């Protein structure tokens, strides 16, 4: 399924992914697109913060959600 | 009146960019990446309208949340940083050009990086590894065993065999022969020992059978795990190399962001660019270099907050929680940097800050660039907080 | 009925206390910590003495040990349940970290609290942008809530 990844700067990237994919893979795929270690992202869905063990299908993420790309975090 | 009675060096140098991005990073913050105010604004009205009171006065609920908001500070995500800087040096195109490229693993004393740099305007960009083995394990019954549902970067022993699932899934036999197999599985019998850590240095193998079989298996897969590629990415970081006239010349200059630490902003305020410079190009690389060599998690601590620490944090970085216990990798590429494009790359980001947000000082331009924000991002919570 | 891990990193804790910090296991549950943190010199907690309780879960350790603060608390990294917000960076918890290690920890972030969201933590927007009223309220907190209380 594809889902969305918008950062605060409005720029939008596109992912193909599976629900049993864990948010840690969904990490790797955005720094194979954008060079951003894992490491140094947060991943939010309406709200919630995405942790790295649960998969996409915890959060009920589907087809054409859109995740948030925190790249500024403190604490 | 020396203005036309003068003229200046028409030729570019490597220290000139250098100067100028280190200027502007410091004065303008995000600024330096180009984005209007009011986009950020209106992005970060969608994330942070959960935080606005729901009743009341509305005007009023709104503006402490936008008064509190952080939109317009830099990044610290080290990743966007280093993207940042290739997109002024390089160019966009250039930067995307760039980052198709390929990583090169540095050598054990950092050569191959030493005889990467030739004597021009170089950029360098490194993506640091880490070492994410599993540390845990878990008996389980082939009939039970699911690798679909089962958890990930786990040891999982077997009645018959022993595997290893990776961080995708992928389930991989670790070289074990069932009759070692079926001794480890009926060994381990104590409750709270079916599912534990694999490293544990309290396990005595002479105490009992148990311990015994779980001291093996600890052995086992750290033989095993060496040579299996369980490397993340974990920090990232550029690093401008300027043309000089003679090799006992050459400096270097590390550009970072670090997670929830500092931006590149804070970096250069503190000129740990130019404290690292004063390595020198051999000295800082073989630091880089023992970074990825040295097996003792104190001097891996020692290096790591020396060259990757906000300036003044170096001795207190990486300790207690913070000490490095994972094996390091350091991978790095290379490109050069035309000073003329980069320049002029500058100077039109300084023509749209003083174009859009004018000011006499660079701080009241910061300012109103923040306001620019702020109004915008009061207007999108206004309409969103309609809808009670 | 404990692995020798918590057996041997509870009685190192007794008979090797952290300096300024009494940690002890829970005589109905071994793991259950009682645990005061002494407010560091200089410090706008100094002369306070901060009740917290620490829980070893099931994982452990493999996973972190749960610590929360018992004693009000005036800090931009401390949240109104009394959670901390400290863990390693760029990198996750790992069996070679030990309680010891997490005692120090908050020690040190009572010495050098650091940055945190303003949403959602009107202590880290004072923090930040009204630093000496900060440390006043978490002084007279301090003398309110973390002196004579133990």
């Amino acid at each position: 399924m594809q889902i969305f990844v918008k950062t605060l700067t409005g720029k939008t990237i596109t992912l193909e992914v599976e629900p049993s994919d864990t948010i840690e893979n969904v990490k790797a795929k955005i720094q194979d697109k954008e060079g951003i270690p894992p490491d140094q992202q947060r991943l939010i869905f309406a709200g919630k913060q995405l942790e790295d063990g649960r998969t996409l299908s915890d959060y009920n993420i589907q087809k054409e959600s859109t995740l948030h790309l925190v790249l500024r975090l403190r604490g | 009146p020396l203005g036309s009675m003068t003229t200046s060096k028409l030729e570019k140098t490597g220290l000139h960019v250098h100067e100028k991005i280190k200027h502007m990073v410091k004065n303008y913050g995000t600024m330096i990446t180009g984005i209007p105010a009011e986009i950020l604004g209106q992005n970060e009205a969608e994330i942070s309208v959960g935080y606005v009171k729901k009743m009341g006065n509305m005007k009023e609920n709104i503006a402490e949340v936008v008064r509190k908001s952080e939109m317009t500070q830099p990044t610290n995500s080290a990743g966007k940083a280093s993207n940042e800087v290739c997109d002024l040096l390089l160019g966009t195109e250039g930067a995307s050009e760039f980052e198709k490229s390929s990583y090169q693993v540095l050598s054990g004393d950092g050569s191959n990086l030493k005889g990467s740099l030739p004597n021009k305007n170089l950029l360098v960009r490194v993506e640091m590894d880490r070492f994410n083995a599993p540390q845990k394990y878990q008996k389980i019954k082939r009939e039970e065993f699911n690798p679909e549902t089962a958890e990930k970067n786990k040891i999982y022993l077997l009645e018959d065999q022993l595997v290893y699932l990776d961080i995708f899934g992928k389930v991989i036999d670790l070289g074990q022969t069932s009759d070692t197999c079926h001794r480890l599985f009926n060994a381990i019998t104590t409750p709270f020992y079916q599912n534990y850590i694999l490293y544990d240095e309290y396990i005595d193998p002479e105490e009992s059978a148990e311990e015994a079989a779980m001291f093996e298996m600890g052995e086992i897969v750290k033989a095993k795990m060496k040579n299996i590629d369980c490397w993340t990415a974990t920090h990232s970081f550029t690093i401008f190399v300027p043309e000089s006239d003679s090799e006992d010349t050459r400096t270097l200059y590390p550009y970072q962001a670090y997670w929830t630490s500092h931006t590149l902003q804070q970096w250069f305020s503190g000129d740990k660019d130019e404290k690292l410079s004063r390595l020198g190009i051999d000295g800082y690389i073989e630091k880089l270099a023992l970074l990825g060599t040295t097996t003792d998690s104190k001097i891996r601590s020692s290096i790591y907050g020396e060259l990757f620490s906000p300036p003044g944090k170096e001795h207190v970085f990486c300790t207690g929680m913070n000490e490095k216990f994972s094996p390091l990798r350091v991978k790095f590429k290379v490109t050069e940097v035309n000073p003329e494009i980069a320049l002029q790359n500058l100077e039109e980001v300084q023509e749209f800050i003083d174009t859009n947000y004018p000011g006499e000082n660079a701080k009241d331009q910061c300012e109103l660039y923040k306001i620019k924000a702020q109004e915008a991002m009061t207007k999108q919570l206004e309409m969103r907080l309609l809808i009670e | 009925g404990l692995p020798r891990r918590i057996i041997k990193e509870t009685q190192r804790l007794l008979a090797e206390p952290v300096p300024g910090i009494k940690a002890e296991p829970d005589e109905s549950n071994a793991r259950y910590f009682h645990v005061v943190i002494a407010g560091p010199q200089d410090s706008p907690f100094e002369g306070g003495t901060f009740k917290l309780e620490l829980f070893l879960p099931e994982e452990y350790p493999m996973a972190a040990p749960k610590v929360r603060f018992m004693t009000k608390i005036y800090h931009p990294n401390v949240d109104k349940l009394g959670r901390i917000c400290l863990d390693i960076l760029k990198d996750k918890w790992s069996p070679a970290l030990q309680i010891r290690t997490v005692l120090l920890s908050i020690q040190a972030l009572l010495s050098a609290p650091n940055p945190d969201d303003p949403l959602a933590n009107d202590v880290a927007e004072q923090w930040k942008t009204n630093e000496a009223q900060a440390i006043e309220t978490a002084r007279a907190w301090t003398r309110l809530y973390a002196m004579n209380n133990i």
